[PDB]
């Protein structure tokens, strides 16, 4: 054998994480869709009762 | 004009809410088996057609309300009690006070209708992507039309007194 002309080693290969562009309505994530609708139905319900 | 838009709305809200609680096509889960209120009829469950009743058995107070679905039914009972109160405009007229008794029942059913869903969603969850069928959206119209009929029944009572 001659002198090593290139060094190497056992490396790890994982899937490159994408940019993960958030959705347009990403701000509606902390509250579920059921909560947002129930708020609107409770909003109109309180208004009619108040009237 | 508004005297007739209330009687047609009571029969278009009670007759529409009784259908949403009758047909069992509220929730679509995954085989894909469509769900319902009192019983779910399975599909693609190793059998062609199967439809069996669900078995629900201080958190026990929520399970009995989900099993004995009284809130989505009490709203339909108040819709018919208020539907006959506005029907008393012809017979025994000139009272000017029975119309107010209908404006209370028309909104008391809306409070018992939004509750019937809170006890239904909290018990549903208590990954698996589930959707709401066309039969579940019918109950939503039983609350919107319950508020328009609750603003049109009281407005007449104010005009009659003024
Ligand atoms: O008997 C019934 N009353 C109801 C009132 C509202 C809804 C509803 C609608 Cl119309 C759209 C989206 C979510 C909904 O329910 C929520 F709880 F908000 F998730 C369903 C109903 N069924
Ligand atoms: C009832 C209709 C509810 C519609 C909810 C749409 C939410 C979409 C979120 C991601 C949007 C990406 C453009
Ligand atoms: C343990 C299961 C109890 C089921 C109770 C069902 C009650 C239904 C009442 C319907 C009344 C209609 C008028
Ligand atoms: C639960 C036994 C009676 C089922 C009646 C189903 C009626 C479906 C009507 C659909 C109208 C759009
Ligand atoms: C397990 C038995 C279920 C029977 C459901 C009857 C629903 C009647 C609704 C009447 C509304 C006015
Ligand atoms: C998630 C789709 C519905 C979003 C409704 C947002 C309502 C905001 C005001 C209550
Ligand atoms: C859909 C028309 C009403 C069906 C129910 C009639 C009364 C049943 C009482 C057990
Ligand atoms: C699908 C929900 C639409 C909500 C529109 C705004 C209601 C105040
Ligand atoms: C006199 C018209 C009242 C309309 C109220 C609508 C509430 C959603």
């Amino acid at each position: 054998f001659s002198k090593p002309f290139m060094s190497l080693g056992i490396s790890i290969m994982i899937k490159k994480p994408q940019k993960s562009k958030p959705g347009v309505f990403s701000f509606l994530d902390p509250l579920a869709y059921e909560i947002w609708m129930c708020i609107v139905f409770a909003y109109i319900g309180v208004s009619v009762v108040l009237f | 004009v508004q005297v007739l838009l209330t009687t047609i709305g009571a029969f278009s809200a009670f007759g529409l809410m009784t259908i949403a609680i009758s047909t069992d096509y509220w929730l679509y889960t995954r085989g894909l088996t469509h769900s319902g209120l009192w019983r779910i009829c399975c599909l693609e469950g190793l059998k062609r057609g199967v439809c069996v009743k669900i078995n629900h058995f201080a958190e026990y107070l929520l399970r009995v309300v989900r099993a004995s679905s009284i809130f989505p039914i009490l709203s339909a009972i108040l819709l018919l009690l208020g539907g006959v109160c506005v029907a008393a405009s012809r017979v025994y007229k000139s009272k000017r006070n029975i119309i107010l008794g209908a404006g209370i029942l028309f909104v008391a059913a809306g409070l018992s209708n939004i509750i019937g869903v809170i006890v239904y969603i909290s018990a549903n969850a208590g990954k698996n992507h589930y959707s709401y069928g066309w039969s579940f959206y019918f109950g939503g119209l039983s609350f919107i039309l319950a508020e328009v009929i609750g603003v049109l029944a009281v407005n007449i009572y104010i005009e009659r007194s003024r």
